[PDB]
RNA sequence: AAGGUGAUAUGAACCGUUAUAACCGGCGAUUUCCGAAUGGGGAAACCCAGUGUGUUUCGACACACUAUCAUUAACUGAAUCCAUAGGUUAAUGAGGCGAACCGGGGGAACUGAAACAUCUAAGUACCCCGAGGAAAAGAAAUCAACCGAGAUUCCCCCAGUAGCGGCGAGCGAACGGGGAGCAGCCCAGAGCCUGAAUCAGUGUGUGUGUUAGUGGAAGCGUCUGGAAAGGCGCGCGAUACAGGGUGACAGCCCCGUACACAAAAAUGCACAUGCUGUGAGCUCGAUGAGUAGGGCGGGACACGUGGUAUCCUGUCUGAAUAUGGGGGGACCAUCCUCCAAGGCUAAAUACUCCUGACUGACCGAUAGUGAACCAGUACCGUGAGGGAAAGGCGAAAAGAACCCCG
RNA sequence: CCGAACCGACUAAUGUUGAAAAAUUAGCGGAUGACUUGUGGCUGGGGGUGAAAGGCCAAUCAAACCGGGAGAUAGCUGGUU
RNA sequence: GUGCUGUGAGGCAUGCUGGAGGUAUCAGAAGUGCGAAUGCUGACAUAAGUAACGAUAAAGCGGGUGAAAAGCCCGCUCGCCGGAAGACCAAGGGUUCCUGUCCAACGUUAAUCGGGGCAGGGUGAGUCGACCCCUAAGGCGAGGCCGAAAGGCGUAGUCGAUG
């Protein structure tokens, strides 16, 4: 599923509006890319899928922290 | 427990044979009672060759309706009412009428 | 004339019989609304 | 060993009828109505402990109970197992 | 008839049953020929094999 | 308990009458096969196994294990040196079903606007996921207005008001007031003092229900009649004249009713008292960041972008952190008020597949359930699905022996 | 190529509350092929499939059937004891 | 049914039938009044004792049984099919099979007859078939990859005959 792994970002539903103001369904999806991330406590990489916010995220909270978040939430990587 | 017993001498209430007194041969579970020589009727029987064949219109006894029939008192002579009381432990039955058990 | 009722009951099993309800969760809502109404026979299955 | 208990279990009845009669004397094959999940080997086992024969070999079929009315009710006989026993030559039963 | 079953052993109670399935059988086959008059005692050794499967569960511990 | 072996449904063979007949209740035992179906498979109720214990008269037989996934543990174990992935086993849990109510993820159109696209219908119908006996919500970054209030939920007002609105059709608050109910706490952390409050579990008591039951008052004569409970006459009970039955309408014939009692066993509740875990208090600290806020696109707020506060966030960004920050309906100043980015929490509220009791200016066989009756049946359809008609002899079968035409 | 089985359906009569909700009878075309047929499988509704007729998709097709929104709406017709 | 009665909707009395309920007055509440809606359900008419009795292969007679025989049974003759209108399987059906008995309804007539009613009987496998071993198209599918959820695809596998 499009779902970010760090920050459980996925789609949601809105509308399209025209200027005549007609309303259509349409989705927002994530900006979601899958990236291998080097984990310097285990001598490896460790490959998420991951939304470009939550790479900020991981950016500033590092990848432990972040990875033991996923172990609390069962999350598998 | 019943108030009318298989073998009780009982005088009937109501209906065509009233005031006649017989003995309780039968209860039946529908709340009717077969008394003897009470409720007659005349059966006009087939005949049957599968054993004996006396068919021909046979005289028996119909059931009644329990509340139909008094336990006789003989002491007094009359129709009584029944009543339920505890003596040496056992569950009797007793006579309204002068108390004293059945 | 050929008419449109050809019977054959390896078909008649395998289109609608108890397994093939069992296999979808729209199939086992058919069984749920049978059994709800109290049908005496819930499906083809002889 | 099949155990007695389950030997006492699987004869039923004998089976009477003009077949049946024809069939003892003149090829030795007693008739008889067997449980429905009896086989071969359970017949014979049970027919020469209980019946005390010799039996050669056993047949058998299944028969298809049929439907019937009981005043505008509807219903079905069961279904029920017949077996041919036939006994070695010598035997009576 | 419970009580008295219940004073055997294990090994009487097996010895009864199988005389009371032996019994069950040739009841069974007198019945089939018409040759058995009191049908009554056809369930009577009907409960009471089922009397003797209670008690042998009873002194299993089941 | 003096009767009994359910109905159709007679009969047969029997059981029982002073207590192992039957019947009623508690606790047990047994409980084929299919079905989540779980040893593999499968056209449901069938086909075919493996392993281990036993047993055997050498033909064979009995019993027990053997699904998948999640978590945990042990042993093992690649590329690859450590490792990791992977593999095997064990323990524990889950799955399926169910009428409504509840929270969440998605989400129409007919229709109305006398056309129709914004708008409406409507976050309705419907699909999906998940829970509980209720759920959700909940202990102010809330309102108010310089006076004050003090978590959430529900009811009556405020008010069809203020507003929103092709300012059309329509949509529609809050503040404040009256009620039901009422309850507050914890982590983001050390020290002291200690095991102290408090909840949960498990034993044990005492009550109090629930699941069988016991006793339960008092009427005769006469008339009509097939039959009296009716008429007429004279009596009696009532903490009982609720109700039902009995050959017509019965307080006193029967079953009940008021009232008074009852439990070997299992169980609910409220206390009590053990046992287990839980920590109580004081002091000193600490005070939730990719967050608040912003740009862009949408959504939610009665509020349709409007002068539009506030809330949510798909996308791009991004503080201060108590000497600080949020809100007071554009915005600024002043003042007031509150403390987000962690969490728990009873009651008042919603519903009824199901059980008991009672009630109705509700129906009485074309009505009332589709179904008073063997109805979700017969029948129709490949299937999803659709779906009837059909009640009444008599008080009692006394259901018409026998004769006559055929 | 001629012609039975087999697959079709050009003409006529009959039939039209039929023997039959598409047939019968006499004739007719193909008949080693882009043939015909059995069994089983696959494609699903704005979708399928179509040597293309809007043909066919269970006697239903310019959007199948069943259930639901549902008592859609009906400035129209009928009826109103 | 009859008589009486009021301006009307109606009212009252009474014979017969019926065989256990009914209800003044004054108030109260409505599923409160039917001839129409090609209304709905049931019953019963009309046409009418009319059309028709389902291939124009076809019957005749003697005997039997029987309440009754054009139709059943037996016999002789005649006619019709014979690449079928004969024989035998698969599919589909499910007792229709055989014997006895019955003739209400069913059978487009009668029926003694029947695929009709009722009762009893009848289906015997190491070699035929299924199950079974093996696979096709195709299905499902541990992990897996993908997707708001439901789900989609598919690897190892496991099913699946029409072989
Ligand atoms: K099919
Ligand atoms: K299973
Ligand atoms: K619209
Ligand atoms: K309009
Ligand atoms: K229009
Ligand atoms: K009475
Ligand atoms: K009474
Ligand atoms: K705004
Ligand atoms: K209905
Ligand atoms: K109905
Ligand atoms: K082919
Ligand atoms: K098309
Ligand atoms: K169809
Ligand atoms: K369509
Ligand atoms: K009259
Ligand atoms: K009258
Ligand atoms: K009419
Ligand atoms: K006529
Ligand atoms: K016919
Ligand atoms: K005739
Ligand atoms: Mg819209
Ligand atoms: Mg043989
Ligand atoms: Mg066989
Ligand atoms: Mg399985
Ligand atoms: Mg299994
Ligand atoms: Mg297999
Ligand atoms: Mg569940
Ligand atoms: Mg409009
Ligand atoms: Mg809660
Ligand atoms: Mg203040
Ligand atoms: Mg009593
Ligand atoms: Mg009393
Ligand atoms: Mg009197
Ligand atoms: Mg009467
Ligand atoms: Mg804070
Ligand atoms: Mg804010
Ligand atoms: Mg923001
Ligand atoms: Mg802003
Ligand atoms: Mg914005
Ligand atoms: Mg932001
Ligand atoms: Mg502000
Ligand atoms: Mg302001
Ligand atoms: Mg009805
Ligand atoms: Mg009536
Ligand atoms: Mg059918
Ligand atoms: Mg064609
Ligand atoms: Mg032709
Ligand atoms: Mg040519
Ligand atoms: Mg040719
Ligand atoms: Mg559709
Ligand atoms: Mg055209
Ligand atoms: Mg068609
Ligand atoms: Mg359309
Ligand atoms: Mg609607
Ligand atoms: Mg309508
Ligand atoms: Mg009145
Ligand atoms: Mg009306
Ligand atoms: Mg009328
Ligand atoms: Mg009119
Ligand atoms: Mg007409
Ligand atoms: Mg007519
Ligand atoms: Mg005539
Ligand atoms: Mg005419
Ligand atoms: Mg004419
Ligand atoms: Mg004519
Ligand atoms: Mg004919
Ligand atoms: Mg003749
Ligand atoms: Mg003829
Ligand atoms: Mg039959
Ligand atoms: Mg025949
Ligand atoms: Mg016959
Ligand atoms: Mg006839
Ligand atoms: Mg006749
Ligand atoms: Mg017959
Ligand atoms: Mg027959
Ligand atoms: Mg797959
Ligand atoms: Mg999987
Ligand atoms: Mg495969
Ligand atoms: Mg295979
Ligand atoms: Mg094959």
């Amino acid at each position: 599923s499009r779902v970010c792994q760090v920050t459980g970002k996925r789609p949601v539903t809105g509308n399209n509006r025209s200027h005549a103001l007609n309303a259509t369904k349409r989705r927002f999806l994530p900006n979601l890319h899958s990236h291998r991330f080097w984990v310097e406590s285990e001598k490896r990489f460790v490959t998420l899928r991951v939304s470009a916010k939550g790479m900020r995220v991981i950016d500033k909270k590092g990848i432990d922290t972040v990875l033991a978040e996923l172990r609390a939430r069962g999350e598998k990587y | 427990a019943a108030k009318i017993r298989r073998d009780d001498e009982v005088i009937v209430l109501t209906g065509k044979d009233k005031g006649k007194r017989g003995k309780v041969k039968n209860v039946l579970s529908s709340g009717k009672v077969i008394v003897e020589g009470i409720n007659l009727v005349k059966k006009h029987q087939k005949p049957v060759p599968a054993l004996n064949q006396p068919g021909g219109i046979v005289e028996k006894e119909a059931a009644i309706q329990v509340s139909n029939v008094a336990i006789f008192n003989a002491a007094t002579g009359k129709a009584d009412r029944v009543g339920f009381r505890f003596e040496d432990g056992k569950k009797v039955r007793f006579f309204k009428s002068n108390s004293e058990t059945i | 004339m050929k008419r449109t009722f050809q019977p054959s009951v390896l078909k008649r099993n395998r289109s609608h019989g108890f397994r093939a309800r069992m296999a979808t969760k729209n199939g086992r809502q058919v069984l749920a609304r049978r059994r709800a109404k109290g049908r005496a026979r819930l499906t083809v299955s002889k | 060993m099949i155990r007695e208990e389950r030997l006492l279990k699987v004869l039923r009845a004998p089976h009477v009828s003009e077949k049946a009669s024809t069939a003892m004397e003149k090829s030795n094959t007693i008739v008889l109505k067997v449980a429905k999940d009896a086989t071969k080997a359970e017949i014979k086992a049970a027919v020469q402990k209980l019946f005390e024969v010799e039996v050669e070999v056993v047949n058998t079929l299944v028969v298809k109970g049929k439907v019937k009315r009981h005043g505008q009710r509807i219903g079905r006989r069961s279904d029920w197992k017949k077996a041919y026993v036939t006994l070695k030559e010598g035997q009576n039963l | 008839k419970a009580k008295e079953l219940r004073e055997k052993s294990v090994e009487e109670l097996n010895t009864e049953l199988l005389n009371l399935l032996r019994e069950q059988f040739n009841l069974r086959m007198q019945a089939a020929s018409g040759q058995l008059q009191q049908s009554h005692l056809l369930k009577q050794v009907r409960r009471d094999v089922a009397r003797v499967k209670t008690l042998l569960n009873e002194k299993a511990g089941a």
